[PDB]
Order: C-alpha cells, then structure tokens, then sequence
C-alpha cells in the first residue's frame, strides 16, 4: 500500500508469472532475479522438489504454507539478500508447480504473500539497503 | 509445525551459503 510495496510486488509477480508460463530499478532487479533465481532453481532442484512434496502432503493451502515457511526462515532475526532471493526462487518453483496443476489463479496471491512478508516485516532492513537498488548491486 | 520448522531451516542454510 506504498511505493516500496508496489515496486516489490511488481518485480516478484512478474518473475513468478514469467517462470510459470515459460516466457528502471524494477527492470534491473528483474534481470538480476532471472540470472540468480534461475541459478538457485537449477542447483537446488532436488531439495525444492522435496519441500514442495512436503508442503503438498500437509495440504493446508500452497500459498499459506509458503507464508508460514517464509516467516520461519527469518525467525532467527537475520535478514540478507540470499534469504530474499532463495525465497522468491522457491516461489517461482512453486508458481511453475501451480501452473502444471491447472491452478494459475493461485500464482497472483503467492506473489502477494511473499511481498507482504518481505515489505511488511523487513521494511526497516529494505530501506537501509536502498531497497531493490541494494539487491541489484549485491549480486552485480 | 515441525515440518515447517524443518523446511524453513533447510531454506535458511542454503540461503546463507548463497549469501
Ligand atoms: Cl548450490
Ligand atoms: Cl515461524
Ligand atoms: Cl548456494
Ligand atoms: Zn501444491
Ligand atoms: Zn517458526
Ligand atoms: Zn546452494
């Protein structure tokens, strides 16, 4: 409901939708997300598939399950770009998953959940880092 | 709960490596 928030939801939603469907600051972040995020998905494919299964076994809602898991990642009080990029990446992996089970309409809310957790709970952190400009330079 | 803790820590460790 602000400019960090809508700019975050722009990047995340876009990345998740283009991953599922196979194909200034925001656009640079998206480029970085494609480079790094596609990497994470290749290299942690076995782990991601294991986690997806686990989520599905406990069928409590894919985007809600994602939300609980995502909150737990940050419970130790540490925040960093690795954590943020790994979660968006796992989000993309789950978004591809939702598309393969003819549940594309759940991708938009997935994207919102991730953004909510990010901007709502890590705002202070995101500001000190110069938002998505920090992200781009961290992985540059 | 334990399955969400396990998955969360699992993502945390790989994330901290990438970082
Ligand atoms: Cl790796
Ligand atoms: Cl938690
Ligand atoms: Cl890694
Ligand atoms: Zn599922
Ligand atoms: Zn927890
Ligand atoms: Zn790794």
């Amino acid at each position: 409901e602000d400019d960090l928030y809508r700019q975050s939801l722009e990047i995340i939603s876009r990345y998740l939708r283009e991953q599922a469907t196979g194909a200034a600051t925001s656009r640079k972040a998206l480029e970085t997300l494609r480079r790094v995020g596609d990497g994470v998905q290749r290299n942690h494919e076995t782990a991601f598939q294991g986690m997806l299964r686990k989520l599905d076994i406990k069928n409590e809602g894919d985007v809600k399950s994602f939300s609980r898991v995502m909150v737990h990642v940050f419970k130790d009080g540490v925040t960093n770009w690795g954590r943020i990029v790994t979660l968006i990446s796992f989000g993309a992996f789950v978004a591809k998953h939702l598309k393969s089970v003819n549940q594309e309409s759940f991708i938009e809310p997935l994207a919102e959940t991730i953004t909510d957790v990010l901007v709502r709970t890590k705002r202070d952190w995101l500001v000190k880092q110069r938002g998505w400009d920090g992200f781009v330079e961290f992985f540059h | 709960e334990q399955w969400a803790r396990e998955i969360g820590a699992q993502l945390r460790r790989m994330a901290d490596d990438l970082n």
